RNA sequence: AUGGUGAA
RNA sequence: GUUCUUUGUAAAGUGCCUUCGAAGAGUCGAGUUGUUUAUGCAGCUCUAAGUGGGUGGUUCCAUCUAAAGCUAA
RNA sequence: GUUUGACCUCAAAUCAGGUAGGAGUACCCGCUGAACUCAAUAAGCGGAGGAAAAGAAACCAACCGGGAUUGCCUUAGUAACGCGAGUGAAGCGGCAAAAGCUCAAAUUUGAAAUCUGGUACCUCGGUGCCCGAGUUGUAAUUUGGAGAGGG
């Protein structure tokens, strides 16, 4: 059994999310056609363009328990970021640019750093393959030398360079990396964890805010937070 | 204030509500020891009009006395005997039974610094008031002594 | 057997309406000692170096709550069921009904006091509020004051 | 002598806190009464009781509500224990040889529910100071490249600490609670040890540090045998860890340029690939030279040649 | 009579 | 006497205009049973009023506000 | 969400801060109380101080009003009783001394403004901080002589 309030809240949130998605898609369709005559804006900007740029994305929980919507759910499935606290590197492009707005409410994006990328790669990594359910970590470069390296990506440093330098094998390595499941912030409950979570939740509102405007600038935050 | 209504409610003791309350509380009182501490007064209006206050240092006791000397004075003396370091300022009725009578007694601690530090009650800390109930100087004691108002050998040098 | 005047409690507000009432009361929690002290210190510092709208808070003290009652200043009255001296609250529902003021009963005096800082509050009331108060009053009426208007019966 | 349960009951402290107290002090056989009596007089018991009271009051506030009270409620180091277990600084340096292995292992562990991110950050930062200090006094004397890791041996005033550097590969994850207490104690010791070492080195402490360089490599290249590789500059290929090679060269007094810096006196280039296009040398040459000060020419470590038998230098 | 003393 | 402080839209009194405006319950009382120097107290059933009540003597009048408490001489 | 904390109650401490026993007992305050109406005497019991107790009228008064309590003279060996043995006062009058008063009682609600304990300073205490008591009522404002709000 479930109380009435939950269903009504879920319906209200789903309606708003669907309306925002429809408006954004309709505006982007006209923007792509280049008519730009009776729309709010035609240009794009970021405040704190569609030029190439490697960015890190983290799947955040919330908003309220909205039923999986087709557009955003499919977009996340393309990046396989369904699980919370999961992140993956994607090559920014003009075609991929509207995807940010499409899945802006569910994810946070920003510009990573070479040190951060190196630390993340050398500290976490998955290779889900040979029954092949094993989640073997990047223990040794032998797997990288065998399965990978056809394009010259023989060691983990090569993967780091490809990810940071957007090499040809960026697509191959990124799929092979089985993007990492980052640990949640509080990761606890009980006497101290409740207060710590409550204190941390306040920063979420001031950091993870959605203006819902069709021409809202791309939301960007430094990846140095984690 | 609630006391204005509480006094009137307590006036009609024969009323159904108070009759039920007394018979409910009699068993609980009986299950308790002969003398036991009371966290709060069951008749706050009576205690407050008797000069009792909820501030620190005030203690409410209850004691059971056989029916059939004045019962109030005997109860005060009995509570004072066990409560040697406390002073029995006053006592009042709360419940009666066929075989026993229950009287609530309010105690004031003279050693507590809170009682000594206020001018409204520091007088009780004087040694003259020690064992006030023993000498029958309380309200019940004075009434028993017959201190009412009205009709109710020597040889000089020359 | 309990007399008809007693047992009016124990039969209390429903779960959902009680939760809504608690949530509404939490919106007007009185300033605590620490918050009041820090606000006063800040005001003193501002004045010492280099005029506000009237505040609002829930009413809880029995004496002043009853003082507001009878004067018709109490928009809503919330009463605890587990109060040890029953006589303190036996007459309160009757007074509220006579004065024509909405009233409700809850289970747990400590839960009543948790929303007003104090350990226990016995009863609580509100003087001013934004607009959900009318809806809550109507719900409380239709769920307790009119549905259980036969409290004078039974034993 | 009294039983462990009897001692716990006498101290009326849960076994979880008794473990921390014993680790800080050290008690073992069944147990001598005198040790328990001495422990009971420690001030740490009062702090533990205060922490328990704080936790229970916080739980009370959270259950009652008014989160402001819980936030306002938020308002120690085992310095005394350090003196007891380490009567003198040389004793602390002696105990370092086995104590700091836990800290160095924790420096590369991943964040999880069992270990807060703050602990890992502190462990990593402690390495940034340890390596920085070791690269100024040039006390490195051994560089055994073991399977467990590069077995460093810094001659810290003649005690030859046997600290081991774990590999940079992901250390996939035992009761970490005891490990957490050991890490906390070792970090408390490290604070004072690093303070003393920096004061002895003559550098103002804490000195300035560079964060832009940290964002590039994040390691020893920040925060500002010895005769080997004087003024030498080596280029590191994409198949070697800069964190290890750069530290040794800097201690020797040379310089290192990272290939991934954008991800002259270039006497040598460290390369391991079978295909190459500077004096190309395998990484084994640097380790062999440092282990004994041979300063052997590059002819004995050309890339692609058979590796020599590297006997353990102990 | 009051209050104590002791004994087969 | 001598002094360092005197303070903050702080406190009190008095006459004028105006509006408001409480009182100690198993208690007084009553009947009985024991005590008392025909007062009072005690055990007990009953136990109430607030232009109300307690004490008195002349056709119903005079005074006071009890059932809480402190206080040198 | 079968986990939890509150509130209420019941226990424990070689825990911290506190107090009663006993003695003296002429005087004082209550209980009990014997015999040659004797006598509310003696003994016994419990409790205190330098005095104790009482003390500011639900008093006496029938006046042209007095006006906290207690002692002396007088009232008076009178009223009254047992008219019989014996008991036996009180108002008024004069003398020595005089003092007032505090809570329940009506909203501090535009701010529990109150206070105990622990800690750091200068110490028959004061300041900051922390906890606890407190709303089932802690401060000022009102105790019938009335009293409160305002101009």
């Amino acid at each position: 059994f479930v109380r009435a309030e939950s269903i009504v809240a879920k319906t209200l949130a789903t309606s708003r999310e669907k309306e925002r998605i429809k408006r954004v898609s309709i505006l982007e369709d006209k923007k792509a056609k280049n008519e730009t005559q009776h729309i709010a804006s035609g240009k794009d900007f970021i405040l704190k363009d569609g030029k190439p740029a490697l960015l890190f994305i983290v799947r955040v929980r919330g908003p309220l328990a909205v039923n999986i919507p087709n557009k955003a759910f499919k977009i996340l499935s393309l990046l396989r970021l369904v699980e919370t606290n999961t992140g993956v590197f994607v090559k920014l492009t003009k075609n991929v640019y509207p995807l940010l707005k499409v899945i802006a409410p569910y994810v946070v994006i920003g510009k990573p750093s070479l040190s951060s990328i190196r630390s993340l790669i050398q500290k976490r990594g998955r290779i889900i393959y040979k029954a092949e359910p094993h989640e073997i970590v990047l223990n040794d470069n032998n797997i990288v030398e065998e399965q990978l390296g056809d394009h010259g990506i023989i060691c983990v440093e090569d993967i780091i360079h490809e990810i940071a330098t957007m090499g040809e094998s960026f697509s191959v390595c990124n799929f092979f990396l089985q993007p990492f499941k980052l640990n949640r912030e509080v990761s606890g409950f009980g006497s101290l964890n409740r207060l710590r979570k409550i204190k941390q939740r306040e920063a979420e509102s001031r950091t993870r805010q959605f203006s819902n405007a069709a021409t809202a600038p791309v939301i960007e935050v430094d990846i140095d937070s984690l | 204030g609630a006391y204005k209504y509480l006094e009137e409610l307590q006036r009609k003791k024969q009323s159904d509500v108070l009759r039920f309350l007394q018979r409910v509380r009699v068993w609980e009182y009986r299950q308790k020891n002969v003398i036991h501490r009371a966290a709060r007064p069951t008749r706050p209006d009576k205690a407050r009009r008797l000069g009792y206050k909820a501030k620190q240092g005030f203690v409410i006791y209850r004691v059971r006395v056989r029916r059939g000397r004045s019962l109030r004075a005997t109860a005060e003396e009995r509570v004072g005997r066990r409560a040697a370091n406390l002073r029995v300022l006053n006592s009042y009725w709360v419940n009666q039974d066929s075989t026993y009578k229950y009287f609530e007694v309010i105690l004031v601690d003279p050693q507590h610094k809170a009682i000594r530090r206020d001018a409204r009650y520091n007088w009780i800390c004087d040694p003259v008031h020690k064992h006030r109930e023993a000498r029958g100087l309380t309200a019940t004691g004075k009434k028993s002594r017959g201190i009412n108002k009205g009709h109710k050998l020597s040889l000089w040098r020359y | 057997k309990v007399p008809p005047t007693i047992a009016q409690f124990q039969y209390t507000l429903d779960r959902n309406t009680a939760a809504e009432t608690f949530k509404l009361f939490n919106k007007y929690r009185p300033e605590t000692a620490a918050e009041k002290k820090e606000r006063l210190t800040k005001e003193a510092a501002a004045v010492a170096e280099g005029a506000s709208p009237k505040p609002y808070a829930v009413k809880y003290g029995l004496n002043h709550v009853v003082a507001l009652i009878e004067n018709k200043k109490a928009k809503l009255v919330l009463i605890a069921n587990d109060v040890d001296p029953i006589e303190l609250v036996v007459f309160l529902p009757a007074l509220c009904k006579k004065m024509g003021v909405p009233y409700a009963i809850v289970k747990g005096k400590a839960r009543l006091g948790t929303l007003v800082n104090q350990k226990t509050s016995a009863v609580a009331a509100l003087t001013e509020v934004e607009a959900a108060l009318a809806k809550l009053v109507s719900t409380i009426d239709a769920n307790f004051a009119d549905k259980y208007d036969e409290v004078k019966k039974h034993w | 002598f009294i039983t462990r349960s009897q001692a716990v009951r006498k101290l009326q402290v849960s076994l979880a806190d008794f473990r921390r107290l014993c680790i800080f002090k050290g008690i073992y056989p069944f147990y001598y009464a005198k040790d328990i009596q001495y422990l009971m007089h420690e001030p740490v018991l009062a702090k533990f009781r205060e922490h328990k009271t704080f936790a229970r009051k916080l739980t009370r506030a959270l259950g009652r509500g008014e989160v402001s009270s819980a936030k306002r409620l938020e308002e120690y180091t085992l310095d005394h224990i350090i003196k007891e277990r380490y009567p003198s600084f040389p004793d602390a340096i002696r105990d370092i040889d086995d104590a700091l292995n836990m800290l160095f292992l924790f420096s590369n562990l991943p964040s999880t529910n069992q270990v807060s991110s703050k602990i890992i950050n502190d462990a990593q930062k402690i390495c940034n100071q340890w390596l920085a200090y070791v690269a100024k006094e040039r006390l490195v004397r051994k560089v055994f490249v073991s399977i467990k890791g590069v077995y460093y041996q810094a001659n810290i005033k003649g005690e030859e600490v046997r600290w081991l550097v774990p590999f940079k590969f992901p250390e996939n994850i035992v009761d970490f609670r005891i490990m957490l207490t050991f890490l906390e104690f070792y970090s408390t010791l490290l604070h004072f040890v690093l303070y003393k070492l920096y004061t002895d080195s003559g550098l103002i402490y804490p000195p300035k540090l560079d964060l832009k360089k940290d964002k590039i490599i994040s390691g020893l290249s920040s925060y500002i045998v010895a005769s080997l590789f004087s003024a030498f500059v080596f280029y590191v290929s994409r198949e070697v860890p800069i964190d290890i090679l750069e530290f040794l060269i800097l201690s020797c007094g040379g310089n290192v340029i990272s290939e991934a810096a954008m991800d002259s006196k270039v006497t040598h280039q460290i390369v391991d690939r079978p295909v190459l296009k500077r004096t190309y040398i395998q990484p084994q040459w640097i380790f062999d030279c440092i282990n004994k000060g041979e300063l052997v020419p590059a002819n004995k470590y050309l890339p692609g040649e058979a590796l020599p038998p590297h006997l353990s230098p102990w």
